[PDB]
């Protein structure tokens, strides 16, 4: 009820091909309720506010990436510097933009 | 635990011989020079370039590459028109319009994928309860316009009968995995 | 003959532009990412002779490497404006095609070719360095197909 | 088996000729409308039925996992064979 | 040349990914998760798994967990080798960049 | 049971403990307390009381959560304060995580806590630029993730997946221009809802 | 239910019955639950289905070749909880998480009953009854639907 | 009834708002066409800026007042420097799109729309 | 590392360049490696461990 | 020593490839003097060398064929020009070429491989396999009445 | 109607119009202002070209999706031009060129290929036909081009003889070859112009009005064998707007008289070019014939379209050819021109 | 792995380090590409009895 079976069970199994069909077409039930799980991603705390109403979807999901404070802090730490330690500067950030931008 | 990336422990004191050894450092350009011969090994190791057109990348079984549609041994289409692998594309490229066809089977019309659409994520091909869709090893299929890129089930079939040679081995040697 | 040595003339420019290929330094997301795997020592672009440039007026192909945001678009268009007239566009991705797994967002172009016009549109998200390479040479093949100084013959 | 429109151009398995006033054939003009030449209702129209034994016969799609999910076909009724429903594959039992 | 104020204007790559999370469900959602960081891709999946694992109050099994954490540390490997290597391209060197790509 | 997480009580009621501590040295502003079974402690406060259950969690000896990791908002508009604003802090001190929450409509500020956590200048750019929630007091209090001549505020629930307008290059203007949104598509929504519960420990009261 | 099946045996098949061009019967998946046959008896009121058999070959239908043709009679497809009476017309077109569902009234009866119209891609797929306790209740005629 | 106020106690100190925000959009309308190399004339820019005034010119609630001085005023920090361009700046006046008829009879002649 | 770390031009390059004190790092929520680059002793494997 | 070894090698490889006239053309079309075992010639005229002293990814090569389906691929060399079990093989799907362990021969494979025919009158065209979905009415060819 | 051709949608760029049009000059210069409104409104529009794929590149957005069929034709052979007007209901007729090459002459380009494409459609039956000719181009004209266009204009009558035929004038824009010309007189010492630029009336028009011209004319009941005249809304004097030109590109301006003959002259001697030629007698021949008034024939006005003065639509274009001194000028620092009315 | 011994000298003196021992090259100790069929176990919850789904 939460991984799809096996192909074989799923092809020879009424069960299986049930949970197949609808996890594949509706997908799970998750709980209603909100967490925030932070994992040690590479370039920081990567973080997941998810918020679930009950259903097969997610009601609100915030996604905290290290790099968006990272950025948001680039201006102090380019105190009395010029434009090749300001490039030095967002190289030694840990940025990428996808999970900045979302 | 933890380790100190930059702290020194104590120091080494002020001796001459030491003193002459950083001033031959400073002097000499030691580590430019150590960082000229480690470029210069790398000069005279051998390149890691393949040769692209003759020579091509390795890849996997698994490998997700340009879709495909694919028939029973008896030559009868496996699809069934039950758009769940549509219902799981996550980027709704699949279009499944369907109707029962002249002999009462339950087969499609429309079988549309839009590659532009599509993320090649290989969810339609694990949902495929009767291995129709596959996403075969072609990944040199690039086009000179967009719409050549907005398959259709003539293009999905057509792919199915040129790349089941190759689909079939792959399945064959990974389906205990899956 | 005129039209065997303009035929001949033709290719010999077609083999230069072909065989000397500047794309931009200018990528957007994870396919820019697979686009410096294939500038990776493994499918050197430069042993093909394609090499980056960082500004747009030494530049021949924009590879439209990622998702074309609408903030975006307007730095696409002048940049691909702001290069020398013999220009290509490669896109690159699903993004970059038809807006791909962003295709019903409010802030995506829906494929760069409704901002600039694309020569050759490369599939796959991402597609693989390999895939890049390919579309690569097959904008080389087009360009060894052009017929410039023969179409101007016969005008 | 693939057949031609009066117009010219080439009717698929579902047949959805444009018309000869349909404006959407410059598409084809200088190109070319491919065709999946096998059909699939002919090619399993041309396989032949499977003569079994019991009542009750058990249809893959010719693997333990490669094949459809493992379904039941009755061939009870003499004058019709049974046809597995993911497959085209026909089933008659043997009676004599 | 020297700095006085740094503004860094954001969201050209905003595609609204969190918009179109809502809108799927969470199997169709974790595609999203390998493209918000797209140097650790398996990284990022690990944390929305996880995320939906504690939503769930299941537990993934054993060899799971190994194989996941495995692929985390690959995917740290990849991270830092693109984050150094390159800062040094932006510093002004390009054959660690060659080389830690090859790898 | 190999399938299902364990428990940790003890953590629980360590949060429990401690949400009673900060709800009864914040009468004024606490308005609910509560620990989740995953145990994850949330406090959700008065609008009025941001600034001083921020700066007491920010630093308090015995609540040293001087790390802010998370500062989103969640539409839900059903509610008569439709913007629930919540801020996820870390301590690394007490090695814990809390989560306090108030609650926002369209007309009503709250005052932005960039002189407890620099990091909420960011955040509350992102959470009025996309639910349109104003900060009091915040400096250069803009848009950071939209276009810049963009019009509302795409994460409401209100508003469309797609948008109003799209752009495309006009070759007549010789520009990037906005038009109104034609989908050549039209995104088909799925109704994934069974008709039948699947918790019923949620299970709502009748009206 | 659970998750898996502990069922390691040979599944039962029951043949096909032609009861009309309107409700297409596949009745290896029937459940036994004689919905059906109490629909027919109670409301339609015709008497036609019925079980034939005992234990697990005990079957549902009628005993003969039977046009089980009446009005209210694809409220035998709408009742049947699995797909072992289906609308033929609305054969293989179609999913419920594809169509779009928009409550809407019905002509050609001035009974005016309430329908819900499952459209998808612009295109009426599939006609299904609403619940009015005043006029319709649960069901509706085979001419509307 | 009993609301919060955001700046404005009344509506007449949002109205002096609303009178310096358009003071500063009046005043920064030929800077901005001289910068930016802009087709258009002074007069057609301050005419765009009394329009976009005059259609938010029927609200009487003081805190959506506040509020569209606070967007217009983002608008103009924006406007004031150059981070929007020559076509975030045009996107104001439409010159693509055909604008559709308020005649039932056009339409009635194109579209099923009201 | 041999031909970036012990290298002058590097270290002249990275040395005391963009230096973020612990305080401020905390207080902005960079969360991540600036941390221990300024000395402060968290990662999240280490203090709360999920695999 | 070394050095004449070496030399033996090259002095192989450059004498390897038939005469001059085969050396110049392997130089000037794979841009590479290799020797290596031959295990293909396909039927479109793909040779397919390997040689397994090479590091992962060079020990496996094709030499296209200078013909195929009317197009002189002379230069224009592709990477579709390949079909599928050769394909297979020489991504290294699989150890085994395709004249040990040819793959399973069906009625319905493509008897002839085709490369990629973008912006070539055999190029693809999409269509909308409808059957029109609405039929709207044929006046009557009598006047009036 | 045939059911793919109902126009269903609203607006453009993803609607259908009903519009299927062949436009023969497209790869020019208004024909991508017309194919942008043609694909802006949403549209099938066939490009027949014969220059290079690369110079139909930027043709080749601005079309929703296989919207735009682009094929290759030569104007030798009729079963180009019948391949490409088969399926059309429109087809638009924009061929043209200001010289005469060595293949083609301008008595070829005005009249036998505008027959060949009327016939084509004809035979085809296409339900429009709209041809482009020019205003003053009406018979026994001083320049080869003008009376060539007014036979082809007579052809275009007898075999089609429902044509739809647009004349504009002198046509203004961005990469036109009238205000570009006369700001690219700027590269020699004066400005050679006849009796000094007076007694010659021009109106220009502008390439946005044209193209919405020639789309309302595709859209509308009427017209159907009309013939409009595309003006621009003030006449002005050639010297007042060759000043006006220069006002506007803030350069110089020493005007010069020069006599037609020996301005024929330079013009020949400039047309002697196996390239595009900067400028020929019939271009100067063009230049200093004045526009006809136009009385009874219908326009713009009754097609729909305001005609934009050059006035409001001139920093566009001669923004270009302006020096770093001057290039942040606005209209307001230019006079307008004194408009005549004779 | 095909270079010389003096080449091979030259550049474990230049690197300073031994580059045959680790080189990054890929020749023959790396996996056949046709592996034998694998048999995945079944985990937990395969019972067949006292495996209700309530109690997990
Ligand atoms: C040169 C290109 C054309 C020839 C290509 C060819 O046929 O290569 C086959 C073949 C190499 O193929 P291979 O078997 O894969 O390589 C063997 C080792 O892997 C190669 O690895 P290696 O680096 O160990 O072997 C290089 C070897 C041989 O290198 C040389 O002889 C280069 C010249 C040294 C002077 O170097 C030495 O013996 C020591 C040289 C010390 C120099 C200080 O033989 C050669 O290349 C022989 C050397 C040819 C040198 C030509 C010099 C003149 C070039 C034209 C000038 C005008
Ligand atoms: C995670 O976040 C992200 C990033 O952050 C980390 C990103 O970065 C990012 C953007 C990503 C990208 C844009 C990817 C692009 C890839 C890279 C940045 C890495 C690739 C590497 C490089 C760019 C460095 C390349 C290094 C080199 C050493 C290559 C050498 C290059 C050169 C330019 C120098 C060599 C010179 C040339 C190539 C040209 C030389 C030749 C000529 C000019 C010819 C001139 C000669 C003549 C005129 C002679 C004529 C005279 C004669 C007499 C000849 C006679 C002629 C006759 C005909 C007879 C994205 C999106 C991102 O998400
Ligand atoms: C002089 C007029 C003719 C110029 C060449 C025209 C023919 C041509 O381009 O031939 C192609 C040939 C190989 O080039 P290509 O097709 O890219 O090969 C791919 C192989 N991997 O191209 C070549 O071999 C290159 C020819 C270069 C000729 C000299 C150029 C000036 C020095
Ligand atoms: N522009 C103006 O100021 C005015 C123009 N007109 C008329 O309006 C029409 C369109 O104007 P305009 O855009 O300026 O013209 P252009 O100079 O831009 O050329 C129009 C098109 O004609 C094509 N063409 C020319 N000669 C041939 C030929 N021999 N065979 C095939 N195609 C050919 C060109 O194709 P290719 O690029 O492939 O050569 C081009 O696409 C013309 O008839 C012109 O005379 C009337 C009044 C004023
Ligand atoms: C280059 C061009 C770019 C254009 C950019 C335009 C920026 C638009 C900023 C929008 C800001 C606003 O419109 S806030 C103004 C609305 N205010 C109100 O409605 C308050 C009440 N208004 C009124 O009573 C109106 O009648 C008046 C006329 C404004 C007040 O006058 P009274 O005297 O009767
Ligand atoms: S690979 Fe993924 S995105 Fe592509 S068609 Fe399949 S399910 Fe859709
Ligand atoms: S391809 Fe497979 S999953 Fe998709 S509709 Fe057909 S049978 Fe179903
Ligand atoms: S197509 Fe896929 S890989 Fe490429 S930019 Fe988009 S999300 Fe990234
Ligand atoms: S309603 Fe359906 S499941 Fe129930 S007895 Fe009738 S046919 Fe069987
Ligand atoms: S969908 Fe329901 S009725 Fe149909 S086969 Fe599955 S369980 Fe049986
Ligand atoms: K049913
Ligand atoms: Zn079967």
């Amino acid at each position: 009820k939460v991984s799809p079976p096996k192909r074989a069970e799923m092809k020879t199994s009424m069960e299986s091909l049930i949970h197949h069909f609808k996890l594949y077409t509706e997908g799970y039930q998750v709980p209603p309720g909100a967490t925030y799980t932070a994992i040690e991603a590479p370039k920081g705390e990567f973080g997941v506010y998810l918020v679930s109403d009950g259903s097969s979807r997610p009601y609100r999901c915030k996604i905290k990436a290290p790099g968006f404070a990272h950025l948001a802090g680039l201006d102090k730490m380019s105190k009395g510097h010029m434009l090749a330690d300001v490039v030095a500067i967002i190289g030694t950030q840990d940025i990428v933009f996808g999970e900045i931008d979302r | 635990t933890y380790k100190y990336v930059n702290k020194k422990e104590q120091e080494s004191e002020v001796d001459m011989k030491s003193a002459t050894d950083n001033a031959a450092r400073i002097l000499m350009w030691t580590e430019l020079i150590r960082g000229l011969g480690m470029t210069l090994s790398y000069l005279f190791r051998e390149p890691a370039t393949i040769n692209y057109p003759f020579e091509k990348g390795p890849l996997s079984p698994r490998f997700r590459g340009e879709h495909a549609l694919r028939r029973y041994p008896s030559g009868e289409e496996r699809c069934i028109a039950c758009k769940l692998c549509e219902a799981i594309c996550p980027a709704q490229a699949i279009t499944i319009e369907a109707e029962p066809r002249a002999d009462g089977s339950r087969r499609t019309t429309r079988y549309d994928i839009d590659m532009t659409k599509c993320i090649y994520c290989g969810f339609c091909q694990e949902a495929c309860p009767v291995d129709a869709i596959v996403e075969g090893p072609n990944f040199e299929f690039s086009t000179e316009t967009h719409e050549e890129l907005l398959y259709n089930k003539e293009k999905l079939l057509n792919n199915g009968d040129k790349w089941e040679a190759e689909i079939a081995a792959n399945i064959q040697a990974d389906y205990l995995y899956r | 003959r005129a039209e065997y040595v303009v035929t001949k003339l033709d290719d010999l420019i077609n083999w230069a532009r072909r065989s000397s290929l500047w794309p931009m330094t200018f990528g957007l997301a994870c396919c820019a990412v697979e686009m410096m795997h294939m500038a990776a020592p493994r499918y050197d672009m430069d042993r093909f002779g394609v090499v980056f440039r960082a500004s747009p007026r030494q530049a021949d192909v924009m590879i439209v490497a990622g998702t074309l945001t609408n903030k975006m678009a307007p730095a696409l268009r002048k940049v691909y404006d702001q290069m020398p007239e013999p220009r290509y566009v490669v896109s690159m991705g699903s993004c970059a095609n038809g807006g791909g797994y962003y295709h019903y967002s409010y802030s995506v172009v829906r494929g760069c070719d409704r901002i600039v016009p694309v020569d050759i549109y490369v599939p796959g998200c991402p597609p693989t360095a390999e895939a890049l390479l390919y579309g690569i040479l097959q904008l080389q093949r087009k360009i060894k197909r052009e017929q410039k100084l023969k179409i101007w013959y016969r005008r | 088996g693939v057949q031609v429109s009066p117009s010219g151009e080439k009717i698929t398995h579902t047949g959805q000729v444009y018309d000869e006033k349909d404006y959407r054939r410059v598409r084809f003009v200088d190109r070319q409308k491919e065709v999946n030449e096998n059909f699939a209702i002919d090619l399993i129209a041309q396989q032949p039925v499977n003569e079994v034994e019991h009542r009750i016969i058990a249809c893959d799609g010719g693997g333990g996992a490669l094949g459809h999910p493992k379904v039941y076909i009755n061939l009870d009724k003499e004058t019709k064979t049974g046809t597995c429903g993911y497959c085209g594959l026909q089933f008659k039992q043997h009676h004599h | 040349e020297m700095v006085r104020k740094c503004d860094p204007h954001i969201g050209l790559l905003h595609r609204g990914t969190e918009k179109l999370i809502e809108y799927k469900t969470y199997l169709q959602a974790l595609p999203y998760f390998d493209r918000l960081d797209y140097v650790s891709m398996m990284c990022n999946e690990q944390a929305y798994s996880i995320a939906v694992e504690k939503l769930l109050n299941i537990q993934p099994p054993p060899r799971a967990q190994w194989i996941r954490v495995l692929f985390g540390e690959i995917t740290r490997i990849l991270n830092h080798i693109m984050a150094v290597t390159t800062h040094a391209l932006d510093i002004g060197a390009m054959t660690p960049f060659f080389w830690m790509f090859e790898e | 049971r190999p399938t299902v997480r364990p428990r940790s009580d003890v953590t629980h009621k360590q949060l429990s403990a401690f949400g009673e501590y900060v709800a009864e040295i914040l009468p004024k502003y606490v308005q609910q307390v509560q620990v989740s079974c995953l145990d994850e402690l949330e406090i959700c406060i008065h609008p009025d009381g941001v600034i001083p259950t921020l700066t007491f969690l920010r630093d308090h000896t015995n609540a040293q959560f001087k790390s802010l990791a998370d500062l989103t908002a969640v539409d839900v508009p059903t509610r008569q304060n439709r913007f629930e604003i919540v801020y996820n802090l870390l301590s690394l001190r007490f090695n814990s995580r809390i989560r306090v929450k108030t609650y926002a409509d369209e007309l009503t500020p709250i005052d932005s806590i960039v002189s407890v956590h620099i990091a909420a200048n960011w955040y509350e750019r992102e959470v009025w630029d996309m639910f349109g929630v104003f900060f009091f007091n915040h400096p250069d209090l803009r848009r950071i993730l939209t276009d810049y001549g963009f019009e509302g505020h795409p994460f409401r629930k209100d508003f469309p997946l797609t948008g109003y307008v799209e752009l495309r290059y006009d070759d007549e203007v010789k520009r990037v221009v906005a038009e109104p949104v034609e989908l050549a598509q039209e995104f088909r929504k799925f109704d994934l809802n069974s008709p039948w519960e699947a918790f019923p420990a949620y299970r709502q009261p009748p009206e | 239910g659970s998750d898996r099946s502990r069922f390691l045996e040979g599944k039962r098949a029951v043949e096909d019955k032609n009861i009309g061009p309107l409700v297409k019967t596949i009745m290896t998946r029937c459940i036994q639950c004689t919905r059906c046959i109490r629909f027919a008896s109670e409301i339609a009121g015709v008497d036609d289905l019925g079980t034939t058999g005992r234990g697990n070959d005990m079957q549902v239908g009628t005993y003969i070749e039977k046009m089980f043709m009446s009005e209210l009679s694809g409220n035998v497809i709408d009742i049947c909880p699995v797909g072992a009476l289906t609308s033929k017309p609305y054969a293989f077109t179609a999913r419920p998480w594809e169509t779009r569902k928009t409550e809407s009234i019905d002509v050609m009866d001035a009974v005016g009953s309430n329908i819900v119209v499952s459209t998808r891609t612009g295109e009426v797929m599939r006609i299904l009854p609403r619940m009015h306790e005043d006029i319709n209740e649960e069901w509706i005629s085979d001419k509307t639907r | 009834t009993s609301v919060k106020p955001i700046f404005s106690r009344d509506l007449n100190e949002a109205k002096r708002r609303v009178r310096e925000l358009y003071r500063a959009w009046y005043r920064e309308v030929p800077n901005t066409v001289h910068l930016m190399q802009l087709d258009i004339t002074v007069k057609q820019g301050r005419d765009k800026v009394r329009e976009m005034f005059m259609k938010n010119a029927h609200v009487t609630d003081p805190r959506v007042v506040d509020l569209l001085v606070i967007k217009g005023k983002m608008e103009l920090q924006e406007t004031i420097k150059v981070w929007k361009q020559r076509t975030h700046v045009m996107r104001f006046f439409h010159e693509t799109e055909t604008p559709r008829p308020k005649d039932f009879l056009s339409k009635f002649y194109m579209g099923h729309d009201p | 590392e041999e031909m970036l770390t012990n290298n002058r031009i590097w270290r002249n390059r990275t040395v005391d360049i963009g230096v973020v004190t612990a305080e401020d790092a905390l207080n902005y929520g960079f969360s991540g490696v600036m941390l221990r680059g300024s000395g402060i002793q968290w990662d999240l494997r280490k203090t709360q461990p999920y695999d | 020593m070394e050095l004449v070894e070496v030399l033996k090698r090259g002095v192989q490889q450059v004498t390897g490839h038939g005469g001059l006239r085969g050396l110049l053309r392997v130089f000037f079309r794979a841009n590479d003097i290799r020797i290596g075992t031959l295990v293909g010639e396909d039927k479109y005229g793909n040779k397919y060398y390997e040689d397994n002293k090479q590091f992962f990814g060079r020990h496996r090569w094709v030499i296209y064929t200078t013909e195929m389906n009317g197009k002189n691929t002379f230069w224009d060399v592709d990477g579709s020009m390949v079909p599928p079990e050769w394909h297979r093989w020489l991504h290294c799907m699989t150890d085994d070429p395709p004249t040990t362990n040819p793959p399973t021969a069906r009625k319905f494979i493509w008897t002839n491989h085709k490369f990629n025919v973008s912006a070539t009158p055999e190029q693809y065209v999409p269509y909308s396999t409808t059957r029109k979905k609405i039929h709207e009415w044929v006046p009557p060819s009598t006047p009036y009445k | 109607l045939h059911h793919a051709v109902i126009p269903h949608g609203k607006g453009g760029r993803s609607s259908v119009s009903g519009v299927v049009a062949t436009v023969f000059g497209a790869t020019g210069f208004l024909g991508r202002y017309v194919v942008n409104h043609l694909g802006r409104m949403g549209s099938q529009v066939i490009i027949p070209y014969r220059c290079d794929v690369y110079d139909i590149m930027h043709l080749r957005l601005m079309g929703d999706l296989g919207q735009l069929t682009f094929l290759e034709w030569d104007a030798r052979d009729k079963d180009s031009i019948r391949k490409a007007v088969q399926h059309s209901n429109v087809v638009i007729n924009l061929i043209g060129r200001e010289w005469e090459t060595r293949n083609f002459d301008f008595e070829d380009v005005f009249v036998n290929i505008p027959r060949a494409i009327a016939q084509a459609s004809k035979e085809a039956g296409v339900e429009r036909f709209i041809h482009v000719s020019h205003l003053n181009a009406s018979m026994k004209s001083s320049s080869k081009s003008l009376r060539s266009k007014a036979v082809g204009e007579k052809e275009v009558r007898s075999v089609f003889p429902e044509a739809i035929i647009i004349r504009p004038s002198d046509i203004f824009g961005r990469e036109d070859r009238f205000l570009n010309h006369f700001a690219n007189y700027r590269w020699f010492l004066a400005v050679p112009l006849v009796s000094l630029g007076f007694k010659t009336v021009k109106q220009p028009v502008y390439v946005a009005d044209v193209s919405k011209g020639i789309v309302n004319a595709t859209k509308d009941p009427d017209a159907v064998g009309k013939t409009f005249a595309f003006t621009g809304p003030n006449r002005y004097l050639l010297f007042h707007l060759v000043k006006y030109i220069f006002g506007m590109t803030h350069r110089t301006f020493i005007p010069y008289p020069l006599p037609l003959f020996v301005y024929s002259w330079i013009g020949k001697l400039f047309g002697l070019s196996p390239f595009e030629p900067w400028t020929t007698k019939d271009k100067v021949e063009r230049i200093h014939i004045s526009d006809v008034m136009p009385t009874d024939l219908p326009g713009l006005e009754d097609l729909g379209v305001q005609p934009t003065p050059l006035e409001l639509k001139s920093i566009e274009v001669l923004r270009r050819h302006r020096t770093y001194r001057w290039l942040s000028s606005e209209i307001e620092e230019t006079k307008p021109a004194k408009t005549v009315n004779y | 792995a095909s270079a010389t011994r003096v080449i091979q000298k030259l550049r474990n003196w230049a690197s300073g380090q031994d580059l045959q021992a680790k080189l990054q090259l890929r020749y023959q100790e790396i996996a056949k590409r046709t592996q034998p069929p694998p048999k995945l176990p079944v985990g937990p919850s395969h019972k067949l009895s006292n495996n209700y789904y309530c109690t997990r």
